[PDB]
């Protein structure tokens, strides 16, 4: 939910 | 108009801390980068270390690295300075410094808090007159000695104010923690003794007024 | 830490002059310098800041200049207002480091100091301490020495000295030198001198009392 | 109705230079109406694409144009113990430009930004830059609300938040009338988008050249979400201003969103505080619903109504099948301190992948009836492909649904007709607004004149 | 009243099987002289004529090759070689079989997200992929299997491009490393070598970017409209498995990168096996993703984590005929799809003929799934893998012709299975054998003697 990267 | 109101003087014990404020007046202290800076009378300036009241992150000289802290608080617009351990190198006036456009200049300042580090006693002045030694010329030179006092300030006047030209009060001077001042005044030969002319010392601390005749040395 | 020498130190100075103001960075900060007033008893005001930009409402007669370690500020055409400190910061690099200040001083007539001397008070001396003090008025420029004799000889210890900021009105200096020693130790001698020495003599300027006549 | 579609004006750029992506009306002090042109990848002094800026004055027989100049070269500032860089490389000056006053601002998207720090940094990227330029007195000055001087390893110690490095700000832009720049950054906060706002002459009284870090004490930016519907929303890939509380003391923006909540695509109006007013939700996922907002009184009321493009919206046809046409979307504004409700018109394409509503244009009183008109690009519409613009009058009603007249691309194809469009100003002073349309494919610029 | 037979010449044995197939030929020399030796079988019977003596050719079919039909060499057609025999102007039907045994030709290509997001899914896209290969050739012989694999344009703010080091190695600031970005990669074409297939999957690993959403329609246009490079076959079904655990880019999403040019729809991966258009191109939009895949038919399914169904759902009912599965450890929700595609598929039988005389016409009868004889018919359809369809084909020869053997095919059309019917014509009758050469009976210049008559 909190990284909004490619992740 | 932006403006840095800063907390004021400080007198406190060696070894003890002490907290300094810095409250924003006209612009968020969020807004840049706030910085602490100390002067000393022969030392200079000297850069203590800045925060980002944004998010709390410090950089430090290592020089105050563990002695100085810096905080602050977006809610009441406000940086602080705390000194722990405090010593006689620590008595100096303190100030927060704001950037006006660049990041990472220098330009706005508060009006400095002042802080004294001593372990004297409140002590209250002894007062001396000086009247001058024995031919006479045209003008003539008196004085007044305060001696042994914590601590500042006194206000010293002649006449109660009445005379103020050909006056020099001179800055005090600490010596063995307690300070010492003086003040001279001169005048034409005709007016003194003739006229009363008297010392008038002040110290609030101690809350003490003293008056002090000057009087001619007798035989 | 980048060491940031600033010169002169003090300048004598007159009302409508163009004065410079030098630093020398201990290496190149491009410009990355500040300049700072503050004047008499009062807090600091930015003058420039990135080398060259004044700080939004400081007058045009402030001017900086320079480049890789060496800047200056210039002062164009001074006003009574303009006699204060003057101090350069650097921010190339962390820590900040400022220079040591440049004080413009008024510039006026050489001028011998009036030397007065008093012994201690009788107060002073019921209480078992004694004071000799002596006033150096109105002199310039601002560079003095006294020297303590007691009967002759030299006394350095115990000696404390003040010395007050230019004259508002006369531009002058003005010092107090005050010998305390024991009051058994003042009654023990009889002839007490201050002497002052200035550039307006090549010999100095001597007052004296012997204890206890009149 | 009444637009002049023989006699055009062409004004032309060079050759590979995007010159027409977008456009503006300029007036100068005099009053004197010129066409600013952003051509985002024209190429510098040094044969490298950087972008640039054309003010053309008005002529009948067009032309080229002079180059509104700016400063192409890369910065360095070794400060504070870092080393802050630009980077001007394929900046695309001219992605956006917009004129207020005498003022004319033109942003450069994906100028790149970074901060080293011995062997850390803050990452290369698209933090965007907008120039602004005062072109009767020369004055320079730019604005850049997304530097930052923070390392790579905070923002990961933080989980990303308040991430502005890749902003692409003045990817979209407005000017309110008192003279506020809001612009667009929808890679703003690790791509949800953010808002970033400041007066112009804050900007130019706040600028010094070579100092790249600097306050706008002014200036006002959105803020950061958790909210996952948000999240790759694009919010600011458009941007435009109306009055839409009632209280002619405020303004409000409308911000496109044309991917928020999982491509479903939004459209926000928010009061100058940036507290959402209204949401109008997408009608059709991937149909980038707020590529385009548009806001202009069309029913004569007073009111400002609003209308939202849906280039890639999809229409039903027969036999379960889907059509890629593109749609626009008219909310007119009622009475009172009431919501904006569902559409009172849709208008759809009808050229297979034309892009209808890829722009909206308020065209002003085009045929002085007492409603205001609008323009409609679909950039590869028509039979051909080549591309249309479709001019739609104001009425009682609202919008009509057959279009008051069609213009067809004179440019062959790929020219991109009508991506851009302005209008509302009359250029040669026959008291009748005009339009100006770009076609960045084929490096120009038409003219249409309104007549009686 | 009198038979064409008794009525047309017939001076010989021959020349009275060439009137007719009702003819027959009396060689009985006990017969009166007032009787016809060229007449109807039954007349002759009626007017004294030896039965042994009766010439009369029976024309036949007989199976010379019948190897049963195949269950589960494979044999398709039964039976698969018969021997014709016609008589003058004849004809003669035969029963032909034809059972779908062999495997359907179906082609997977499959696409993975090999995106930094997927490096806890690796396993499981190469558990997938792997799956399907080995569990689909066990459901078809005639599998083609292969796979490439994407992440996102390789431009910035996509692509990280710092410090120059994270080029090579994308995973550099995080003190580790993965491959360097790609759009999409092509990596192994469509092939029945399904070992070779999962070796090269499991060797797969992660790169990185870095924004959420990938681009992988990049990968499904291009995967779509390359026929030569990815192989699909013209004749076979085509399915194309996407896998991610993201949201997707989509079009106009490339302004972002400063890419404004709309997707051409055209193949641009070429030698290097890289789509070349990645950083130049914007990605492409479901309508035109929909226009390709309906073009070059091929079924779209999305095999995406669970935390993405519902979008690619959604999606799914903007393209139709696109299915979605649950990308997991477990492969079976995704399998399902693929044998429930091949459970649809249905095929024809449609008789061809090769290398039939001039002499010869055929007529077929076809008898379907349905059991019901469809007359002049020669093509079934709608059968599956096991059904069995039934013709009866009737020959008929012109006259008599002087090739006197000859061979033609009856084929399935898109069978390798073939019925070769070899044809005899019996124009000669059997006391012919026996000329006896001296005269004998004529004695005027005629020669020889047959069947009980002169010349
Ligand atoms: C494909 O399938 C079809 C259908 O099964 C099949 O067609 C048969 O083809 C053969 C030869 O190729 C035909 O044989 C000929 O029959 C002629 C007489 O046919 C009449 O009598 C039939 C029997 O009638 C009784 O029974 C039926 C059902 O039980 C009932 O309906 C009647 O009322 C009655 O009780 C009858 O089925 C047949 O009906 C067909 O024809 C009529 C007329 O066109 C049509 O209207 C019907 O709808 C139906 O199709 C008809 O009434 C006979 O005269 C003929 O003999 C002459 O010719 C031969 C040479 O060809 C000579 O040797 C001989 O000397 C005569 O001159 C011949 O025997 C057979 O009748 C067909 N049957 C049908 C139902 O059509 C094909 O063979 C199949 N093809 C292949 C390749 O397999
Ligand atoms: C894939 O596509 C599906 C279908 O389009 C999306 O699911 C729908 O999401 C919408 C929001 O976009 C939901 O809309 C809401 O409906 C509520 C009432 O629906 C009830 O009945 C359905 C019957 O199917 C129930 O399943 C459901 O639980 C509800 O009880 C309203 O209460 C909501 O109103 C609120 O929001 C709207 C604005 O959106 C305001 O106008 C209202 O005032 C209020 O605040 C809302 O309208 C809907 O529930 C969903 N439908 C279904 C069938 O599930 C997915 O989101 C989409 N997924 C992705 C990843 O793209
Ligand atoms: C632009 O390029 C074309 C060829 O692509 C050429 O014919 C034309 O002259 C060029 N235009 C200019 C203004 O240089
Ligand atoms: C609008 O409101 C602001 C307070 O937010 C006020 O300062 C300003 O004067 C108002 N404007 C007018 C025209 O009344
Ligand atoms: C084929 O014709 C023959 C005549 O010899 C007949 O016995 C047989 O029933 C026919 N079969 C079919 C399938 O037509
Ligand atoms: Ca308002
Ligand atoms: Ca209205
Ligand atoms: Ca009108
Ligand atoms: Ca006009
Ligand atoms: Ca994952
Ligand atoms: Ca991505
Ligand atoms: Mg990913």
């Amino acid at each position: 939910a909190k990284q909004r990267g490619d992740v | 108009e932006v403006q840095l109101q800063q907390s004021g003087a400080e007198l406190v014990k060696p070894g003890a801390s002490v907290k300094l404020s810095c409250t924003a007046s006209g612009f968020n202290i969020k807004d840049t980068y706030v910085h602490w800076v100390k002067q000393r009378p022969e030392q200079g300036l000297e850069w203590i270390g800045r925060i980002d009241p944004a998010n709390g992150y410090t950089k430090y000289d290592p020089k105050f690295q563990g002695k100085a802290t810096i905080t602050a608080d977006t809610s009441s617009n406000t940086a602080y300075l705390q000194l722990s351990s405090l010593t006689s190198e620590d008595t100096a006036v303190y100030y927060c410094v704001r950037p006006l456009y660049d990041y990472y200049a220098m330009d706005y300042w508060g009006q400095g808090t002042s802080v004294t580090v001593s372990s004297a006693k409140t002590t209250a002045p002894s007062v001396y007159p000086l009247a001058p030694v024995c031919t006479t010329g045209s003008s003539v030179t008196l004085g007044c000695l305060v001696k042994g006092y914590f601590p500042e300030p006194v206000t010293l006047t002649w006449n109660s104010g009445s005379l103020s030209s050909g006056v020099h009060t001179f800055p005090a001077v600490l010596q063995s923690d307690l300070y010492t001042l003086s003040s001279s005044v001169t005048v034409t030969s005709s007016t003194w003794p003739s006229q009363s002319i008297t010392c008038n010392v002040a110290h609030p601390a101690s809350s003490t007024k003293v008056d002090k005749k000057i009087e001619p040395r007798g035989p | 830490d980048i060491l940031m020498t600033q010169s002169p130190s003090s300048m004598s100075v007159s009302l409508g002059d163009t004065v410079s103001i030098t630093c020398h960075a201990s290496q190149g900060i491009s410009s990355n310098i500040g300049w700072l007033q503050q004047k008499p008893g009062k807090s600091f005001m930015g003058l420039i800041y990135y080398g060259t930009n004044l700080v939004d409402g400081v007058p045009s007669r402030f001017s900086g200049s320079g480049s890789g370690a060496d800047y200056s500020l210039t002062i164009s055409s001074l006003d009574s207002e303009d006699f204060a400190d003057y101090y350069c910061v650097q921010y190339a690099q962390l820590p900040y480091t400022f220079g040591g200040g440049t004080k413009l001083e008024i510039k006026r007539a050489d001028a011998a100091p009036t030397v007065s001397i008093f012994p201690p008070s009788s107060e002073q001396l019921t209480s078992g301490g004694a004071s000799v003090v002596c006033f150096l008025n109105n002199f310039y420029p601002k560079d003095i020495n006294v020297k303590w004799k007691i009967d002759g000889s030299e006394r350095q210890n115990g000696v404390l000295n003040s010395w007050t900021d230019q004259d508002s009105k006369d531009s002058t200096y003005s010092m107090s030198s005050t010998l305390t020693l024991t009051k058994d130790e003042y009654e023990r001698h009889n002839s007490y001198t201050c002497e002052a020495t200035h550039k307006t003599s090549t010999s100095p300027i001597v007052k004296s009392f012997n204890r206890n006549e009149c | 109705l009444n637009l002049d579609p023989v006699q055009l004006t062409f004004y032309a750029g060079p050759n590979g230079s995007q010159f027409g992506f977008s456009l503006d009306f300029h007036k100068d002090s005099h009053g004197r109406v010129a066409i600013v042109v952003g051509a985002p990848r024209t190429l510098g002094p040094s044969q490298e694409e950087t972008g640039g800026v054309f003010l053309c004055p008005w002529r009948a027989e067009g032309g080229q144009c002079p180059s509104l100049l700016f400063d192409l070269r890369d910065e360095t500032r070794n400060v504070g113990s870092q080393t802050l860089q630009t980077f001007k490389a394929r900046q695309g000056l001219g992605a956006s430009v917009v004129s207020w006053s005498d003022v004319i601002v033109a942003c450069a998207p994906w100028q790149h930004w970074n901060v080293l720090e011995k062997t850390e940094e803050a990452e290369k990227t698209p933090v965007g830059s907008c120039f602004l330029a005062q072109p009767e007195s020369g004055r320079r000055a730019e604005y850049s609300p997304c530097r930052g001087n923070t390392l790579s390893r905070i923002y990961v110690e933080n989980d990303f938040s308040w991430d502005k490095r890749y902003c692409e700000a003045g990817f979209s832009s407005v000017v309110t009338q008192a003279g506020e720049l809001v612009l667009g950054a929808p890679g703003g906060y690790y791509f949800l988008g953010l808002l970033a706002q400041a007066p112009v002459a804050d900007i130019f009284s706040s600028y010094r050249p070579g100092i790249l870090l600097w306050h706008v004490s002014s200036q006002s930016l959105s803020f950061d979400s958790s909210n996952p519907e948000y999240f790759d929303g694009y919010w600011g890939y458009s941007v435009a201003v109306g009055e839409f509380d009632g209280d002619l003391n405020t303004t409000e923006y409308v911000v496109g969103a044309p991917t928020w909540s999982w491509t479903l695509g939004a459209v926000e109006i928010l009061d100058s505080y940036y507290q959402r007013l209204h949401r109008l939700r997408g009608e059709q996922m991937a149909s980038y619903f707020g590529h385009s907002v548009a806001v202009t009184d069309v029913n004569g009321d007073g009111r400002h109504d609003l209308l939202v493009g849906a280039p890639l919206y999809m229409e039903s046809r027969a036999d379960r099948k889907l059509a890629e046409v593109g749609r626009v979307y008219l909310f007119l504004q009622p009475r009172g301190p009431h919501a904006l409700g569902a559409p009172s018109l849709l208008l759809t394409g009808t050229q297979l992948y034309g892009r209808f509503g890829s722009a909206i244009a308020p065209l002003g009183d085009l045929d002085r009836d007492g409603y205001n008109d609008i323009a409609v690009a679909a950039p590869y519409g028509g039979p051909s492909g080549r591309g249309q613009v479709l001019v739609f009058l104001g009425q009682s009603e609202g919008l009509r649904s057959r279009p008051s007249q069609v213009l067809d691309s004179p440019f062959p194809t790929g020219s991109a007709f009508g991506f851009s469009l302005r209008g509302a100003v009359d250029i040669d002073d026959n008291g009748y607004p005009d339009l100006i349309v770009g076609a960045y494919g084929a490096n120009q610029v038409a003219v249409y004149r309104a007549q009686p | 009243g009198p038979n064409i037979c008794t009525t047309r010449g017939v001076s010989s044995c021959q020349q009275c099987l060439a009137v007719s197939p009702m003819c027959a030929w009396c060689s009985d020399e006990a017969l009166p002289l007032g009787s016809p030796r060229c007449d109807l079988k039954e007349n002759l019977l009626k007017d004294n004529c030896a039965p042994e003596s009766i010439e009369f050719p029976v024309s036949e079919a007989r199976v010379l090759e019948d190897r049963p039909l195949s269950d589960k060499q494979v044999t398709q057609v039964s039976p698969q070689r018969i021997a014709l025999r016609l008589r003058p102007d004849d004809s003669k039907n035969f029963s032909i079989q034809v059972r779908q045994v062999e495997d359907y030709p179906v082609d997977i290509y499959y696409l993975m997200d090999l995106s930094y997001s997927m490096k806890d899914d690796l396993w499981s896209i190469q558990n997938l992929g792997t799956k399907l290969a080995t569990q689909m050739r066990k459901l078809t012989s005639n599998l083609r299997i292969g796979f490439g694999a994407f992440v996102d344009k390789p431009v910035s703010p996509y692509m990280y491009i710092s410090p120059p080091e994270a080029l090579e190695n994308p995973c550099y600031d995080m003190k580790t490393t993965c491959l360097p970005m790609f759009g999409y990669k092509h990596v192994l074409t469509l092939t029945d070598q399904v070992t070779r297939f999962n070796e090269e999957v499991k060797k797969q690993s992660v790169s990185r970017n870095r924004d959420a959403p990938e681009g992988g329609f990049d990968a499904i246009m291009q995967a779509t409209v390359c026929d030569e490079k990815i192989g699909w076959r013209n004749d076979a079904s085509h399915l194309l498995v996407f896998t991610t655990d993201a949201k997707t880019h989509i079009a106009l999403d490339g302004r972002l990168a400063g890419i404004v040019q709309p997707n051409d729809g055209q193949c641009h991966v070429g030698s290097d096996n890289h789509y070349s258009a990645s950083t130049t191109m914007d990605y492409p939009s479901l309508g035109l993703m929909t226009e390709k895949l309906s073009q070059k038919n091929i079924n779209l399914i999305f095999a995406v984590t669970e935390n993405v169904v519902n979008l690619y759902q959604n999606y799914s009912e903007l393209i139709p005929g696109t299915t979605v599965g649950v990308l997991s450890m477990d492969s079976s929700n995704v399998l399902q799809l693929i044998v429930d595609a091949y459970g649809k598929i249905r095929s024809k039988v449609e008789l061809e003929v090769r290398d039939l005389p001039e002499e010869l016409s055929l007529s077929f009868n076809a008898t379907c799934l349905n059991n019901e004889v469809i007359p002049g018919l020669k093509s079934c359809m709608g059968l599956k893998i096991g059904d069995t369809v039934s013709f009866s084909i009737e020959a008929k020869v012109r006259g008599c012709p002087q090739e006197k053997e000859k061979s033609f095919t009856i084929k399935p059309v898109g069978f390798k299975d073939s019925l070769i019917v070899q044809v005899t014509f019996d124009c000669d009758c059997a006391c012919q054998a026996q000329a006896e050469p001296n005269s004998h009976r004529c004695n005027n210049g005629n020669g020889t003697f047959e069947c009980g008559v002169c010349r």
